[PDB]
């Protein structure tokens, strides 16, 4: 037997459908669904704009490591 | 005589003794003054004031006015009653013990006055057991001195010598025989171990821990050798036997828990096979020990009744064993309730069941000092460190969760664990995720790490200031006190017609009491060598 | 002292989790020893039945072993 | 001169309030970066709880020891360590100019990670000047641990 | 920060005729082993120009003995 959606997992029983549900780390976890992989297209910085300070680079770009980074196209 | 509640009961004799003027004392006694008048005003009670026993005799004794003491007890007009009692229930000896403060000059004064008063009282009233008069609480002067921590007075009383005819019976240190460099002393240890009211070992061992010299009072000459004699006689074998039995219990419990069945929905049917018979035998023998510890941990509390303060100051191991037994009982209840969570309880009673084995480090000195040091540092310094660290960690965790609300930082619990990992040294300074507030998160983590390392370094350095001839000396006395407590606990019950706890036997010490009777004192023999002869 | 403590906690962990590198005493002892030298694996990627008890056991073990090491260090200062 | 040497808690509380006010101004100016201010005002707002350790005999001395050792001893080691780190970071950036070391900021962070036990000595990447890079990293690590040990013993000299 | 003179002044005592009014330390009453003294704290708590507690507490930190001056006999108990 195994836990279902919304039931307390990891206190003696795991959840079965791992391809659709996961048991979080909250000290009384409840199995919940994975969120969809929705890309970021709005409220994001474009290439050449400032990254990191309050806005992530859009899904097609990557943010370098710097004090004041700027979005660049990853290779 | 004053009638005001502040000075109630004060009369001319108290003022005369206060002024250190013998002339007024003589005149007052000649005129029929009441030498038994009690000064019952608040100023003289045990806040401002000075407690002396309320009587002129104890006032003269407490103010080092020996001439007035001699006059009051022996004047022809009205001699004072040496056995008089105050409102509290104390007499001259109790008040003289009370004014001690373990300073050098005051200890000298108290000892000299005590000896002189005892000798004079014995001379005036040979049939009066002046030292055996208990106060309202039921304590004799020796018991009161031991209870209140008057180590200077105890050290005198336990080994006093009085070399005067018709007064040698008052002493309790004697000589049995002598050779040249070697001789043999003989201590009278009446009411040191067994008196049925309150012995010196009992009052020292089971005190409230408020006494400032609780650890030092066991360093006197007779008690240390008595305890070492008791340990090397019969207690050592009993302690080792109990340690062996506990080891067997833990081995059986571990073996039974290791081979638990893996199927769900307990209870499990017993198979008609050898291994399962051994398994269920192990389970029964594992539960019985929990029942035993549960009952013993109740019997401890009922026979002591601590006032909810010393529980976490002394006798911690009783609490730890009791908690182990509670976990075992909860495991049993969950097992027979058809719940799988019983394993979660069982392993806890297993996991601490090994750590409580450190309780048996005592009896082995080289490990006992180490264990005492562990307990000292844990209860002293790491509590302050953990308090400060936990508040700091909570602050930075709530700072981080507010900034990054997804990707391992969408809850306080996960953020706390991820930040705690840095203290161990297992961090995740990768910064590969595409957060909204990257390049601020880095500053928070760097500041957190630096502050946490500063705190750890401060803790470490602060612990070095307690190594300069502080811990090394203290831990030895604490260990000796622990061995004394376990010896007394073993001796107390024993339920087997006690003979081995007794001292050298009914030896004739003097054989000539003030009357025609002899005396037997249940003494203790201590040999000694001295080349300055 | 350390070996007895390690054996106790290792047996507790093997009892709680009978799979995934914790199905034997030797492997569990090595995995717990690695924490003492800073090479731990506090990842919790596997789906154990009794997670969130396992976490408490590991945290208690680590804290107690660091207390023991600090005590050893301090006690060695009585020789100098 | 008095402020730099005494009355620190007033300065820290004032800086907390300044961060709060900047957060307010950014909030009503339609900027999201107000969050970056607010968190800082929170993060030190908890730390200033240490101010209230005074009055308690046991904790106050502990806090005084922390503050005294921060202001007295660690501010020299900070200077020495930072100069040493900058020197070796610039050397590494000069030697290897592409991939995790093309910038001074990343090289400084990667060298700092060694100080807290989370370094990377895998040496998987095929650099042009490998086996010189190894010597630089080994020398940096050894000198760093020598500096730390000397700091620790000098702090044993004050007890 | 001249503690040597401050400690003298705050505890000044004299028992000469026409000079007892110059003392700051007096005696109220005594019993056999116990007595009760009383210190004049005029110009320590309030002056409205320059008091001892204010001038010590709010010093420039150049004063050598600003840590030690508070250990003198009356202030240590006054503050408590
Ligand atoms: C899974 C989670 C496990 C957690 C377990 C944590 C470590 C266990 C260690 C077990 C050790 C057993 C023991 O030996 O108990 C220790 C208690 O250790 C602790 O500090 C526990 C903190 C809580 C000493 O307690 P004790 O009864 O000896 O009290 C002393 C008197 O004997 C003495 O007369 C003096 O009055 C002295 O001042 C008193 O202190
Ligand atoms: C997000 C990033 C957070 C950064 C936070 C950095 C650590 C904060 C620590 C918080 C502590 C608050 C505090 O309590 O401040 C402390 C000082 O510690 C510091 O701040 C160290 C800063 C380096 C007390 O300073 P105090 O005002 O008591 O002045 C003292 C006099 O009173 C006394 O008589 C003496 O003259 C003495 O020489 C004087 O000092
Ligand atoms: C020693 C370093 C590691 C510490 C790790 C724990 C971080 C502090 C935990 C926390 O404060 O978070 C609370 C949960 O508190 C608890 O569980 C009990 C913990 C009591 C404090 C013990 C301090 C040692 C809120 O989380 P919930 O479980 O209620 O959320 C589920 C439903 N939404
Ligand atoms: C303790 C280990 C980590 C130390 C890290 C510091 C490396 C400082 C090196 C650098 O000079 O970095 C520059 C400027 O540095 C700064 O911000 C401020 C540095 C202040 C000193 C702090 C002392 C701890 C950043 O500017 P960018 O590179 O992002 O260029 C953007 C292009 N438009
Ligand atoms: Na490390
Ligand atoms: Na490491």
């Amino acid at each position: 037997d195994c836990a279902k959606e919304g039931e307390v997992c990891s206190w003696g029983k795991k959840c079965c459908d791992l391809d659709n549900f996961y048991c979080p780390m909250e000290f009384i976890p409840h199995c919940k669904k994975y969120k969809p992989y929705v890309p970021v297209t709005t409220n994001c910085a474009k290439e050449g704009e400032v990254c990191g300070w309050g806005s992530k680079c859009c899904h097609g770009l990557d943010c370098p490591l710097a004090f004041i980074p700027y979005c660049e196209k990853y290779r | 005589s004053y009638t005001d509640s502040y000075y109630k009961g004060q009369t001319a004799l108290h003022i005369a003794i206060e002024r250190r003027n013998m002339t007024l004392v003589t005149l007052l006694v000649e005129n029929g003054a009441d030498v038994q008048a009690a000064a019952n005003g608040d100023f003289f009670k045990k806040r401002p004031g000075f407690y002396f026993g309320e009587l002129p005799l104890s006032l003269a004794a407490c103010t080092n006015q020996l001439a007035i003491v001699k006059f009051l007890l022996q004047n022809s007009w009205q001699p004072a009653d040496i056995s008089a009692r105050d409102s509290v229930g104390n007499t001259v000896l109790h008040a003289l013990v009370e004014v001690a403060d373990n300073t050098v000059d005051n200890t000298k004064f108290v000892t000299s006055m005590y000896n002189e008063i005892l000798i004079l009282g014995a001379k005036l009233h040979p049939t009066l057991k002046l030292e055996e008069i208990t106060n309202r609480k039921g304590l004799t002067p020796l018991a009161l001195a031991a209870s209140s921590g008057k180590i200077g007075v105890l050290a005198y009383i336990l080994q006093r010598e009085i070399h005067e005819p018709e007064c040698r019976h008052l002493s309790r240190k004697f000589t049995e025989w002598a050779y040249g460099p070697v001789h043999s002393s003989l201590y009278d240890l009446s009411c040191i171990d067994t008196c049925e009211k309150n012995s010196v070992l009992e009052v020292i061992a089971y005190s409230s821990s408020e006494t400032p010299n609780r650890h030092d009072m066991l360093l006197v000459e007779p008690l240390n050798r008595l305890l070492q004699d008791k340990w090397d006689r019969f207690v050592k074998r009993i302690f080792y036997f109990n340690f062996f039995v506990y080891c067997l219990y833990m081995i059986i419990f571990t073996a039974a828990a290791y081979y638990r069945p893996v199927e769900g929905l307990p209870p499990y049917k017993l198979k008609n096979t050898v291994g399962d018979y051994f398994r269920v035998t192990g389970e029964i023998l594992s539960v019985s020990g929990g029942v035993y510890f549960f009952f013993r941990g109740i019997q401890y509390f009922l026979q002591r009744r601590p006032s909810l303060k010393s529980l976490f100051v002394d006798s911690y191991s009783e609490i730890l064993f009791f908690v182990q037994s509670l976990f075992m009982l909860v495991s049993v209840v969950l097992y027979f309730s058809q719940r799988k969570e019983y394993v979660a309880s069982m392993v806890f009673s297993l996991a601490m069941g090994w750590t409580n084995m450190l309780y048996y480090t005592r009896g082995f000195q080289q490990m006992g000092i180490y264990a005492v040091m562990i307990e000292k540092m844990i209860l002293r310094d790491l509590c302050r460190f953990m308090f400060v660290y936990l508040v700091f960690l909570f602050g930075f965790s709530t700072a981080v969760v507010t900034l990054i609300e997804d990707g391992k930082y969408n809850s306080l619990y996960s953020t706390c664990l991820e930040l705690f990992k840095f203290t161990i040294g297992m961090g995740d300074l990768e910064f590969t995720e595409n957060y909204d507030f990257k390049a601020v998160f880095i500053i928070l983590l760097l500041a957190y790490v630096i502050l946490t390392y500063i705190l750890l370094l401060n803790m470490l350095i602060a612990l070095m200031g307690e190594t300069v001839n502080k811990i090394a000396q203290e831990s030895k006395n604490i260990w000796k006190l622990q061995r004394a407590i376990t010896i007394l606990d073993t001796e107390k019950s024993f339920l087997k017609c006690m003979r081995k706890a007794f001292r050298s036997g009914k030896l004739l010490q003097v054989g000539f009491t003030p009357d025609g009777k002899d005396d037997y004192r249940w003494c203790f023999r201590v040999d000694e060598v001295n080349w300055t002869t």
